[PDB]
RNA sequence: CUACCCUUGGUUGUGUGCUGUUCUAAUUGGUAACUGUUAUCCAGUUUCAAGACAGUGUUAGGUGGGCAGUUUGACUGGGGCGGUCGCCUCCUAAAAGGUAACGGAGGCGUACAAAGGUACCUUCAGUACGGUUGGAAAUCGUAUGUAGAGUGUAAUGGUGUAAGGGUGCUUGACUGUGAGACAUACAGGUCGAACAGGUGAGAAAUCAGGUCAUAGUGAUCCGGUGGUCCAGUAUGGAAUGG
RNA sequence: GGACUGUUUAACUAAAACACAACUCUAUGCCAAACCGUAAGGUGAUGUAUAUGGGGUGACACCUGCCCAGUGCUGGAAGGUUAAAGAAGGAGGUUAGCGCAAGCGAAGCUUUUAACUGAAGCCCCAGUGAACGGCGGCCGUAACUAUAACGGUCCUAAGGUAGCGAAAUUCCUAGUCGGGUAAAUUCCGUCCCGCUUGAAUGGUGUAACCAUCUCUUGACUGUCUCGGCUAUAGACUCGGUGAAAUCCAGGUACGGGUGAAGACACCCGUUAGGCGCAACGGGACGGAAAGACCCCGUGAAGCUUUACUGUAGCUUAAUAUUG
RNA sequence: UUGUGGUAGACGAGCGUUGUAUUGGAGUUGAAGUCAAAGCGUGAGCAUUGGUGGAUCCAAUACAAGUGAGAAUGCCGGCA
RNA sequence: UUCUCGCAGUCAGACAGUGGGGGAUAAGCUUCAUUGUCAAGAGGGGAAGAGCCCAGAUCAUUAAAUAAGGUCCCCAAAAUA
RNA sequence: AGGGGUGAAAUUCCAAUCGAAAUCCGUGAUAGCUGGUUCUCGUCGAAAUAGCUUUAAGGCUAGCGUGAGAUCACAAAUAAG
RNA sequence: UGUCAGAGCACAUUAAUGUGUGAUGGCGUGCGUUUUGAAGUAUGAGCCGGCGAGUUAUGAUAGCAAGCGUUAGUUAACCAGGAGAUGGGGAGCUGUAGCGAAAGCGAGUUUUAAAAGAGCGUUUGUUUGUUAUUAUAGACCCGAAACGGGUUGAGCUAGUC
RNA sequence: CCUGAGUAGCUCGGAAAACGUUAUUUUGAGUGAAUCUGCCCAGACCAUUGGGUAAGCCUAAAUACUAAUUAGUGACCGAUA
RNA sequence: AAUAAAUAGUCAAUUAAAGCAAUACGUGGUGAAGUGAAACAUCUCAGUAGCCACAGGAAAAGAAAACGAAUGUGAUUCCGU
């Protein structure tokens, strides 16, 4: 269907984390969130990575 | 005779989810068992009853499951748990 | 079954590397059977004559269990078991590690 | 007969019988579902009450 | 001046295959002669015509029902034409569930980083009255007003201090799970206590495992990307595999 | 209508079918095009453009019109696309070594794709009509009308030329009208709103001819009103021999009703001494072919095609032959 | 006490039949065979005798089966 | 009528009653739900009758009493007011 | 002399019938489709629904049957509240 | 179109309510097949008689029973012999540990940070004979026109010399 | 000094090897080596290590078969076999 | 002989089969369809059937650039695993 999938991914651990619904018709606005992490174990910043 | 017109547009059933409350009256329920399931609320959650998140009951703690009537003129329908303890 | 997507088919499969290989061959050792057994100085010359590996045997050994006995246990192996070690260290006998 | 190979690509014998398997919804795309029925998926399932007749045979 | 970047044209300038040529020795010839042989076969000696072509062989192409193997769904008040094939809501459906139809309606292949969560604040719509444009109907103040307002939307139920409108922080729109359960031919679908860590909001108790829910979606093969405490055909790697 | 002497699906149909000279278009200059087959080899052919092959119509008279939009064909060369193939390279891996590590990395070899050249072919442009094919609608328009000579407009590439036309073609339609005919859904002539006539899958006519089709008439009659007679060979008898198909058993009525929904057997009522002969056949859902009409089968078989995939074959190119 | 309708269908118990292996028995004073007859049995089955017949047969048990026929538009042959 | 196992048969049902849909409240009509029968199980009544009622049958017997149903003759038994 | 020929062409013909002869074998081909498939007795004893299916007269599961072993009183219905 | 009764008729036994026959009275729509349902005007069967369709080899599962057993048991193949049973011969197999993809660990293992939770396990047989079902092989039987290749064929017919 | 040269390889297609073309073996085309401190093999492939040394020929014996002869056997058939 | 020589060719002579068949097995080469996959186009029977060729009483492969991963075995072939 409509392909709207965008994979997050981690700044320092660089792992794949959650695949979310990014809005880029009402804006191109990069995403930076905060969220679990496993090989540190805590809550990190990630991203988007296409 | 057998000819081919114009469509009718479907009035196919969908798959008919099963509903109403799956306990009753005099029975033990233990903690998580669901009782009622609905999609469009006519019960309420009274005490020692939980809502699962699609308009959902289910039991929080053990015991009994009982009924209340109120409102403007008692035709709305309360769902509690009753205890009893030892 | 008439017409339907196999089972086997609509599952997904499992994969493994060790493929042009085979698992590891090893005899093993489990402190309760060889307790009914009575033997000492455990090694390839008396498994022989026990009849319980063959005369081309060419299997190293696993030592295994935690059970209690009250027998001077007498094995030179090439690897153990801790629970097995500690077994076998408080009965008083002897722990060969011969790999 | 013979072994049907291509179906014991797909299990895992186990102890006594009783074969286990991998939940199986996962060859294109999961970007539909909760977190929770995922990891649902990731754990390993068992066959149902029926199907040991049905697989038993192949065996 | 020092340079760089350009444009078109001219000089040769090194290589790239090429349609253009010359010669004959490869080779061709259903040109012609002679010996076998007196043989419309043939071979040899050759001449002539040519000729590095053609043809042959491999390869790569384009073309090629001439031919070869197959296909041309199902449902159905006969068949074909028509219409339909997945899922959601209402009625049918006999006040439990479930209940057919080529039954009547509606729909869908969603949107939302806020229209969520948190904490706080606040409420009908509408009627009439009086009020600069301002008229059936703009908005202000007042009372009236029990839902005929909104509910992200198709529908259903509920939602009157709310799941609605606004304000501040944030993305729990977590991880690993998971007792217990619902419905269940399989596939499967659905909730969820609670635990542990990490958090966020709120003074905190508490709440946050996405939206008030019911639809927004496809098994499995195959191939790929990132990461990985996995393996590495004697070994060490590596490739590749997991 | 066909021109015609002509040919045929033995064993349903013989002709308006096929052939037919004649004409038409195209291709072919020798080891020819073309054909058989795998190939030698052979035909065309011991042929040589007044010749051959293929295609189309089908005496003859007079004509065959508009369009190359698309496809088919032919040519062309600027331009864009275009395989294989040749290879300026690229990065990765092993580590001799350099290396405290961290790593770097000689040479050899492997991995893998690329700068660039790169045929035919496609797109391109012209021609191409007795090729495949087709050849429109609306509106307005004339001092009686009506109509449309005409014009404009939308699209197409083009809007049917001539001719004929209710006919082997026309639903409407048993069109109108005329005659024919006592009495005309048939006949023909005739007017042309021809759903779509229509020019080489020809058009209009064409003398003879056709076991051709159709209509009328002359004679002619048992075709008919309208049936009868005679003689034969049986069928009838006697004599010789002497089958066949079919068959659960039959001691095998009628009416009504029921009934697997149409009765010889069922139920209810009526009727018939036993057994034959000549017979003609109402039925026994008569006999004779697991129904060919029809449905299904994930039947088969055959047929066609721009359905899929390929091949025979044709054509273009790199390579060894090959200087 | 329940019992005993019964389709496909399931459970259960048996009979006969061909040969082999044994302990036995009978046989021109007529075996197996055949048909006839006023039998036996809960059933597959078992008989008694006569006549024709002229040579192997039968009881009990164990084994194995080309081991049980109304149908197949059945076949073969024959008679209707 | 739960648990495990083997063997199954089995997706072309029909009829009667009750409620609907289509149909035309027409249908020995079609399709769903409910109660019974036949199928799968014979019989007495309905003049016979596949589904209706009484009903559920080991066999034999020259027993009786009833059910539905019936008692003018066939054809079983009835009369009284 | 037959994924052939023949042919004044209609499917003409090919040893009395051919949309591609007759025969050999592959082959005991295949056919979700019919027809039939042989001793006795005892007992229990069905359905003809739902879902899926290139599926609709084929198949698979649940369902409803039976055998054996069970669980065997918190299990199952039959009455009442 | 026979049964149940029944005269009547004629004889006299596997000693048996004797046998054989039956004027009449009561009753009464064949056999299977498919099937919702066939008495059927659905299908097939003239008839007698012969014959005529569940097996083999391997193997799995399950049942019954037996043997064996607490490291058992089982031998294949092969050699020896009455081509016999059998003897020799463990070569392998089931089991005593499984878990995980695996390294590996181990009555623990897998995920995980978790020895949290959850899942698996927390030993439960072997070899035979028989039976039932079943997969490979034409595997109940009979049946399709067909398809592939190889042969016989132009003397009918067609044509040609 | 020698020990089998259009050879092994290499590129494009192939087959078999239990493999759907993959180490290995074979070739259809082109290409094309090395010489003892040599080569290749060790399922891509390098280094190390280990194995054995192609591109020459032949080879019994176990193992296959029974139309024929001889003898015998048979829970083989007994004239629709 | 062409062509002088020599060859091609011709003439004469010696040696072996050529052939058939044990209706089977050995090998080499060519080399199917049908069927299953519930269709079918990869596969599948199968390198089977069939055809061609050379022989034998057997025939073929055969003496490690072998297998392969072990301080490994040491022609080829056959049988169980």
């Amino acid at each position: 269907a409509v392909k709207r999938s965008t994979r997050l991914g981690c700044n320092d651990c660089r792992e794949i984390n959650y695949l979310t619904f990014k809005n880029v018709k009402k804006n191109p606005e990069k995403l930076a969130l905060n969220k679990f992490c496993s090989r540190c174990r805590k809550v990190v910043v990630h991203k988007e990575v296409k | 005779s057998k000819k081919g017109v114009g469509s009718t547009k479907n009035g196919r059933d969908s798959h008919a989810k099963r509903l109403g409350a799956k306990k009753a009256d005099g029975q033990m329920i233990r903690t998580g068992q669901i009782i009622y399931r609905q999609r469009g609320t006519r019960v309420y959650p009274g005490v020692n009853v939980g809502l699962g998140s699609d308009d959902t009951l289910f039991a929080l703690s053990d015991g009994l499951v009982k009924y209340q009537k109120f409102g403007p003129k008692q035709g709305k329908t309360r769902v509690s748990v009753v205890k009893h303890k030892l | 079954e008439g017409g339907q997507t196999p089972l086997y088919r609509r599952l997904p499969k499992f994969g493994n590397a060790r493929k042009g290989f085979l698992k590891q061959e090893w005899v093993v050792l489990n402190l309760n059977k060889i307790a009914k057994l009575k033997l000492d100085k455990i090694n390839r010359a008396s498994l022989i004559e026990k009849q319980v590996i063959s005369a081309k045997s060419q299997l190293p050994i696993k030592l295994i269990g935690h059970t209690k006995l009250e027998k001077p246990l007498h094995f030179e192996v090439h690897k153990v078991s801790k629970q097995a070690l500690k077994a076998v260290e408080n009965a008083n006998g002897s722990v060969k590690l011969l790999e | 007969m013979k072994v049907k190979s291509a179906a014991k690509k797909r299990f895992k014998l186990t102890k006594s019988g009783q074969i286990k398997r991998k939940h199986a919804y996962t060859s294109h795309l999961a970007p539909h579902k909760t977190t929770k029925q995922k990891r649902h998926l990731r754990k390993q399932g068992t066959v149902s009450a029926s199907d040991f007749k049905r697989i038993g045979n192949l065996i």
